[PDB]
């Protein structure tokens, strides 16, 4: 029992910023890497990026400028911030926890929807 | 990155049949390759991992293969509980890119 849980806005207009939160609880975020992914309606998977136990960042090079993924050992919290959005950035998001090539556990994702 | 196709994008199938699902790459990956099953309003959930290794609690009805740029899922005798979206990913360098999906529906 890892738990993942994500708390979103819900609803937001274009061009403000999002910022999602990622709690996990049972295991340690020096030890694992959480990967960020979003679905859009009827869509499929889409990677948006992913934090390494020792806080490096890899990113989606379609949308690395819009992305920032930070986390907070102490609060064993991970944060998804997005720039100017569009009504497009309109999904689900998931946290994922990455351990030897898999993602093992996810959360329940939240919905976005990007309407003003 | 690297990206990824599926095919079929959707297939109808008999609880009983056997399907294969494929994911070819557009780059070599060299193995590191996952498969996922998504239920509706659910998460996904992992089934393979590096190509042929099953997650615990998977049946083995399912098995995965290949190398290179082509993978692929092999499902045998569906049950009911096998429907749903099935995704590939792979691990190769710095990104984590999905295959759009196969929807698996229920003849």
């Amino acid at each position: 029992q890892v738990q993942l849980q994500e708390s979103g806005p819900g609803l937001v207009a274009p061009s403000q910023s999002l910022s999602i939160t990622c709690t996990v609880s049972g295991f340690s975020l020096t030890g694992y890497g959480v990967n960020w992914v979003r679905q859009p309606p009827g869509k499929g998977l889409e990677w948006l990026g992913m934090i390494w136990g020792d806080g490096n960042t890899d990113y989606n090079s379609a949308l690395k400028s819009r992305l920032s993924i930070s986390k907070d050992n102490s609060k064993s919290q991970v944060f998804l911030k997005m720039n100017s959005l569009h009504t497009d950035d309109t999904a689900r998001y998931y946290c994922a926890r990455e351990r030897d090539y898999r993602l093992d556990y996810w959360g329940q994702g939240t919905t976005v929807t990007v309407s003003s | 990155d690297i990206v990824l196709t599926q095919s079929p994008a959707s297939l109808s199938a008999s609880v009983g049949e056997t399907v294969t699902i494929t994911c070819r790459a557009s780059g070599n990956i060299h193995n590191y390759l996952a498969w996922y099953q998504q239920k509706q309003g659910k998460s996904p959930q992992l089934l393979v991992y590096y190509t042929t290794t099953l997650a615990d609690g998977v049946p083995s009805r399912f098995s995965g293969s290949g190398s290179g740029t082509q993978y692929s899922l092999k499902i045998n005798s569906l049950q009911p509980d096998d429907f749903g979206s099935y995704y590939c990913q792979h691990f190769w360098s710095t990104s984590r890119t999905f295959g759009g999906g196969t929807k698996l529906e229920i003849k």
